């Protein structure tokens, strides 16, 4: 009802997962 | 003939008014926010019974809804003022060693009592044996911290429920408000919040005692003429 | 004088029932105050049962529209030399200033996030705010 | 016309801080126990930091210091613990005295 | 002086201690009630039986429940509860039906002040489990006034002896609902096979309805 | 009780006057030491335990200083730390802690 109320969304500050050093490499 | 008018005009007079002591003036949502009242523990430490009072989590940090806190604090302060006005014994309890000195000093200044030390077994359920059968149990117990040092609920809450003594209490996000008669959701670890609670309770008790003295004097003066 | 069954009802219910039954000759001091101004929830003891299955706590996560801008700014620049004075309720952090400028530019009618970011950064650099990049 | 709680929470500096990891804050030494300094930084919990080997005597009650925050609340869940176990204090790095 | 104390069981518990080996002690379960809905029970352990009696009754007088009674003579509604391994099925009964219940339940009901009630106990007949399950079930029962307040409707009693006259026993203290409660043709309730068999008459028993002394 | 202590004090005053009369000394200047000497002379006792010998001290000393009930007619306890059960010890600890706090604010040989 008011703009100041929180909104639903995925965590914007979520840092990416620490991929393994070979991830994405054949 | 004295009692028939004394009892009514003194004891039952404040019960008609919604806020006889005007406790709503003491605190405001802005004041509570400035005192960091809304802060709570992390979502992992959250107790489920405190979910209704939690506005939401701010990055896995529960925020206590100060809108509900305002109403709960209004009710608790009004109840405390009414009990003090009726000259009931008010006992503060908080095992938090950080604020033990402050809480004891506040209780002594406001004319009420404090118990911030190791709560011996049966200080309430066995009070007749530990003090003599003529001892008068507190008529209201105010917990500024409802958890002991091992994070279990303070045994005084269960004991006061056993002895039918109403409990005003500051419940944090990890506390258990089930048996607390007048829970007040709020931060209990920030020094600012604890100081705010102490100031509010001291002011309410002092206002209640002063109003009781004034009403007693006015009734005695008018009754004589 | 009194029931110590704290797991049955509340102190109000127990006291009222005992007074009705005549066990308690006189009401306790707090009884009238409780009756006049009862709490929002009756203090009835409840066991804190553990959740299972699809059941989940209804606590929401406090997110705002400016959170995306804050995350982007902290990714690009991070914590600036200007520390946080959380003791000041009127404090405005560098990220807060960036968010305010971004909101102002969005009110002007621009919609491209990745372009509005650069425009806000340029405006703040013109204002002289330090905007050292993380890398 | 009074500001609502939602507005206060939205515009709170703590809310604007976002995540507390590696953020720079200004705290105050409100207690000293030998070489341990208890610093409040506007969070729910204080933080205990050892007195620096250099200029250690320059830190006293009320001294304003710069902290790099790691976590506002230090909590951990152990084996079989139904709820998280917290130590009721923050985790921060004491950079040094802050001068106006 | 208004309260009466009654013994429910006395047991000689023998404890093995390091020096004395088998040591005798008395565990006594008592129930105390004033006959006006306030009653409780307690356990007392002692070396002498009289000390156990004193402890148990002086402790039970502090643990008083309040059992709401319909018309001060019976329970408000039929109750069926299992405590641990003991099933208690109590049935509200009209005036003059008397107490047809387990003797312990008869004693506890006399202490509470219930004159008409039926009760069947199945499963384990552990006296303590039976007693505290009985107290739990009696305490948790919902009065007609509470039901009317909950559902916001008149609670209308229909008596065969009074014909079709509707008797209102409880009216909600708040607003009265205008929408009628949905009248499902088939209620969704868990019946008891014993009750159904008794109603249909197939419950042949050489021990049911046996003439017994006044209760 | 407190009234009992008042009665004992009055009885002790009367007895002090009577003892001063018996020993032929001024009642106004009959010190406690004179009382003890007079009692020892009039009621000699060779019992080794000094606490077992006859004594006519002030009621403040004969009666334990635990006092009567620690609350008035209204039942309100006098001391704010009464419910701790150790109001004297915890009051002393509170005062010592206050002294330490004040010391923080501002800033062996012949004794055991
Ligand atoms: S971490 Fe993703 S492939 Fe290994
Ligand atoms: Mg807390």
């Amino acid at each position: 009802s008011n703009e100041d109320l929180p909104i639903s969304m995925e965590n914007p500050y979520k840092e990416p997962l620490k991929k393994c050093i070979l991830c994405g490499k054949h | 003939e004295d009692s028939t008018d004394f009892n009514d005009k003194i004891l039952n007079e404040p019960l008609k008014h919604s806020d006889f002591f005007n406790v709503k003036e003491l605190f405001s949502v802005r004041s509570l926010f400035d005192a960091r009242v809304h802060l709570g523990h992390k979502a992992g430490c959250r107790h489920r019974f405190m979910e209704p009072y939690i506005f939401g989590s701010r990055l896995d940090h529960d925020i206590i809804d100060l809108e509900q806190t305002a109403t709960h604090l209004q009710l608790a302060l009004n109840f405390t003022a009414h009990m003090a006005y009726r000259k009931g014994i008010i006992l503060f309890i908080s095992r938090n060693r950080q604020f033990s000195y402050l809480i004891e000093n506040m209780a002594r200044d406001c004319g009420e009592y404090a118990h911030t030390r190791y709560f011996r077994g049966g200080m309430l359920t066995n009070a007749r044996l530990l003090f003599g059968p003529t001892v008068r149990l507190p008529d209201l117990i105010i917990f500024l911290h409802t958890l002991n040092n091992i994070f279990e609920p303070h045994v005084a809450v269960r004991d006061a429920a056993k002895m039918n003594i109403p409990t005003v209490g500051i419940v944090d996000t990890n506390c258990n408000p089930c048996l607390i008669t007048y829970p007040v959701p709020g931060n209990d670890d920030s020094p600012l919040a604890v100081h705010l609670y102490c100031r509010l309770f001291q002011t309410a008790i002092t206002r209640a005692k002063e109003k009781r003295q004034q009403v007693e004097a006015l009734y005695r003066l008018q009754g004589q003429k | 004088a009194g029931s110590r069954l704290e797991t049955v009802g509340s102190i109000f219910s127990r006291t009222r029932d005992l007074v009705r039954a005549g066990v308690l000759k006189e009401k306790p001091l707090w009884f009238d105050v409780y009756d006049a101004f009862p709490p929002l929830r009756e203090p009835v003891f409840q066991r804190p049962r553990v959740r299972y299955g699809k059941a989940k706590a209804p606590i929401q996560d406090i997110w705002y529209h400016e959170d995306r801008i804050r995350a982007k700014f902290y990714s690009v620049y991070g914590s600036g030399q200007r520390a946080f004075d959380l003791f000041n309720p009127n404090f405005k952090s560098t990220c807060q200033r960036f968010v305010e400028k971004y909101t102002e530019l969005q009110k002007l009618g621009e919609t491209d996030e990745e372009k509005l970011f650069v425009e806000t950064g340029k405006a703040l650099l013109a204002e002289g705010v330090i905007l050292r990049r993380v890398g | 016309n009074v500001e609502s709680f939602a507005s206060m929470l939205r515009h709170s500096p703590l809310t604007q801080m976002g995540p507390a990891k590696d953020k720079l804050v200004i705290g105050r030494i409100f207690h000293i126990v030998e070489n341990d300094l208890y610093i409040d930084f506007g969070g729910k919990f204080h933080c205990v930091c050892r007195r620096p080997e250099v200029d250690g005597e320059k830190y006293q009650k009320g001294t304003r210091v710069r902290l790099r925050l790691l976590d506002l609340e230090l909590t951990s869940r152990f084996l079989g613990a139904t709820t998280d176990t917290t130590v009721l204090e923050a985790n921060a790095v004491l950079l040094g005295i802050q001068e106006s | 002086e208004d309260f009466d104390t009654r013994i429910l069981e006395v047991r000689n518990v023998f404890t093995m201690t390091a020096k004395e080996g088998r040591k005798k002690s008395i565990r006594v379960l008592v129930a105390v009630g004033n006959g006006k809905g306030a009653a409780g029970f307690s356990i007392g352990k002692a070396t002498d039986r009289m000390d156990a009696f004193r402890k148990a009754k002086n402790r039970a007088v502090h643990h008083l429940h309040y059992i709401e009674r319909y018309e001060d003579h019976t329970i408000f509604h039929d109750i069926s509860l299992r405590f641990k391994r003991t099933h208690i099925k109590m049935k509200k009964q009209p005036k003059g039906y008397g107490l047809r219940c387990h003797r312990a339940i008869i004693t506890i009901c006399r202490l509470i002040g219930i004159k008409d009630m039926y009760a069947k106990v199945s499963g384990s007949i552990n006296m303590l489990s039976l007693t505290q399950g009985l107290f739990r079930g009696l305490s948790r029962q919902e009065t007609h006034q509470q039901l009317a307040d909950k559902k916001g409707l008149h609670v209308v009693e229909i008596r065969e002896e009074c014909g079709p006259l509707p008797i209102v026993v409880a009216s909600p203290r708040g607003p009265l609902r205008k929408d009628p409660e949905p009248e499902d043709e088939v209620p969704d309730v868990k019946l008891d096979w014993e009750d159904v068999k008794t109603a249909q008459g197939m419950k042949r028993s050489v021990w049911s309805n046996l003439k017994r002394a006044a209760t | 009780t407190e009234d009992f202590i008042k009665k004992q004090i009055e009885e002790f005053n009367i007895g002090k006057r009577h003892l001063a009369n018996m020993m032929g000394e001024d009642p106004e200047t009959f010190t406690q030491e004179d009382i003890d000497r007079a009692i020892a002379y009039l009621f000699p006792s060779g019992l080794f335990e000094k606490r077992a010998r006859p004594v006519m001290k002030h009621p403040e000393q004969i009666f334990p200083r635990q006092r009567a009930i620690q609350w008035g007619e209204d039942g309100r306890p006098f001391h704010y730390l009464f419910y701790t059960g150790k109001q004297s010890y915890y009051s002393l600890m509170h005062d010592v802690y206050g002294m330490l706090l004040n010391l923080e604010k501002h800033q062996v040989i012949g004794s055991r």
